[PDB]
DNA sequence: TATGTGACACGTGCCTGGAGACTAGGGAGTAATCCCCTTGGCGGTTAAAACGCGGGGGACAGCGCGTACGTGCGTTTAAGCGGTGCTAGAGCTGTCTACGACCAATTGAGCGGCCTCGGCACCGGGATTCTCCAGTGGCCAGTGGCGGCC
DNA sequence: GGCCGCCACTGGCCACTGGAGAATCCCGGTGCCGAGGCCGCTCAATTGGTCGTAGACAGCTCTAGCACCGCTTAAACGCACGTACGCGCTGTCCCCCGCGTTTTAACCGCCAAGGGGATTACTCCCTAGTCTCCAGGCACGTGTCACATAT
């Protein structure tokens, strides 16, 4: 129920496999785990906004309806989810 | 000899794969369950839509991908082909953050 | 108007990948080769819809 | 003898100068001029107030300076002094323009 | 009548003023022209929307109000013209 | 420091915009419930993650070097002040009508539900395609022998 | 008789070549489940009529912008000239990458629990609106010291 260290969860292959789709074709050691650090800080700011919305809307249930609230106030609109 | 491709090549070819391919690249239970997590941080005992995560897993993916051709962008400009930190601070701070 | 136009490009994109239905790659594939539509979408996100295939040159070998 | 300055040494003290000073470093006339030009080139007879033409300047060099941190932030991170026209276009496609 | 050029206007002293104002010491020679091509380009796409407020106002003067709300379309939000 | 000035800050008429009393009614707060959607849990099943290891390819230090641009200085010019004339035109104010919000009805188009089927996912066998590595000759410089010379 | 220059052999290095091997696609066959099309409901879009009013228009006005003209002076401009800067060469260590091997946990598949999102119902708290009124801040005007410029 309570876990820590979720962030190495982000595995290093699957930052590969995320640079292979971004078109890099060499990756430093050290690039692992700075962009694990830049997708958490990326992440807790959209789910603040998403837990402000779903305490807004009285609930406890996430909803995906307030996940592209929150992308689209920080100018990251996605499509295709109910929007 | 066995067989052995050299440096570049093959990440080459999986680089043609993954911009031909769709999916996503992370797996779906420990990214859940980082979301979960973190959003336990601000407010205890957070259910979760599972469309909800997948928005969160495709617009992540999406977010570092652009990062990661920014950073391309940065290491190509910096006439090197192998990324570095700092041009994904540079391309975070160019970007405004 | 806008959808009609958009239609064209995904159907377009469907019959060179020779689909029936039009998918989120190809309107991925449509949305990026429109100038007028990517740069009226650059901030936008499609589900699904992976990246343009690109390389620079210097990644080419020789 | 006359005196003579190495290079950079008076490039930087007017840089300290002009990070001091508040002052708008464009020829206003010519760029009145520059403004007439382009808005005639869309609609005819415009009259422009001189406070909007103003306005014009101090956003178009806000974009500019702007502009010139982050080339200036591309060409020592690619470890030159001497800014390139490349670094420029490397910043307007990582800006998005 | 009509004007043929005055992106010369914006002279390379003024570029360098603005290069030494963004901390730039050292500047090529093939900056300023494609610098006036850039600024330029800023130009019309601010302009644009200008003219189009200003004759949606059914004026053919520009003012000031509407330059600043063609500025903050670009992200560009400009403070002290407002109203 | 000197100063002189005009921007800035403050006195004053005013009116209009904020506020007080009342009303009506309707949007939101709250109870129930239920059911649907979310949470929790086991067990194969690998794909994927991880670990390791040679080894090439790449960041990067150093240097030379030839340049393009900083710096300096005289010039021209055009930017800038400032002063006048004058007008387009932005903007303020009566008017009355186009036009559009609002109320009763009613339907028919648009949405919930179902079913099926054919577009499409999956797989397996050839054909392809690329690429990397063993030969393959050319080229260039190293090298020993030879003939003339002193 | 030895030396020296020339000449011809030769070995290594470097671009070229064919083939092997593995990745990749393509072709054909097979199932399988979302597309979509049909069917039933319903609610909201439409029709019609009304009231009031938003704004387009008319008309004026006065004001801000445009033009010009002359003076002035600093800015631009252009040339000289040095120097430091990109930047290509070379090399060198070492850093991830390809290629495996292990291992582990992701996922699917299934199953059980329950809980809270959503929905309906009822209520009443609040607030938009209306009439009245008055004072808060804004335009206007006017002294005045902060500081820009000067030294």
């Amino acid at each position: 129920k309570v876990l820590r260290d979720n962030i190495q969860g982000i595995t290093k292959p699957a930052i590969r496999r995320l640079a292979r789709r971004g078109g890099v074709k060499r990756i430093s050691g050290l690039i692992y785990e700075e962009t694990r650090g830049v997708l958490k800080v990326f992440l807790e700011n959209v789910i603040r906004d998403a837990v402000t919305y779903t305490e807004h809307a009285k609930r406890k249930t996430v909803t995906a309806m307030d996940v592209v609230y929150a992308l689209k106030r920080q100018g990251r609109t996605l499509y295709g989810f109910g929007g | 000899k066995p067989h052995r491709y050299r440096p570049g090549t093959v990440a080459l070819r999986e680089i043609r794969r993954y911009q031909k391919s769709t999916e996503l690249l992370i797996r779906k239970l420990p990214f859940q369950r980082l979301v979960r997590e973190i959003a336990q941080d601000f407010k205890t005992d957070l259910r979760f839509q599972s469309s909800a995560v997948m928005a969160l897993q495709e617009a992540s993916e999406a977010y570092l991908v652009g990062l990661f051709e920014d950073t391309n962008l940065a290491a190509i400009h910096a006439k090197r082909v192998t990324i570095m930190p700092k041009d994904i601070q540079l391309a975070r701070r160019i970007r405004g953050e | 108007y806008l959808t009609a136009e958009i239609l064209e490009l995904a159907g377009n994109a469907a019959r060179d990948n020779k689909k029936t239905r039009i998918i989120p790659r190809h309107l991925q594939l449509a949305i990026r080769n429109d100038e007028e539509l990517n740069k009226l979408l650059g901030r936008v996100t499609i589900a699904q819809g992976g990246v343009l295939p690109n390389i620079q040159a210097v990644l080419l070998p020789k």
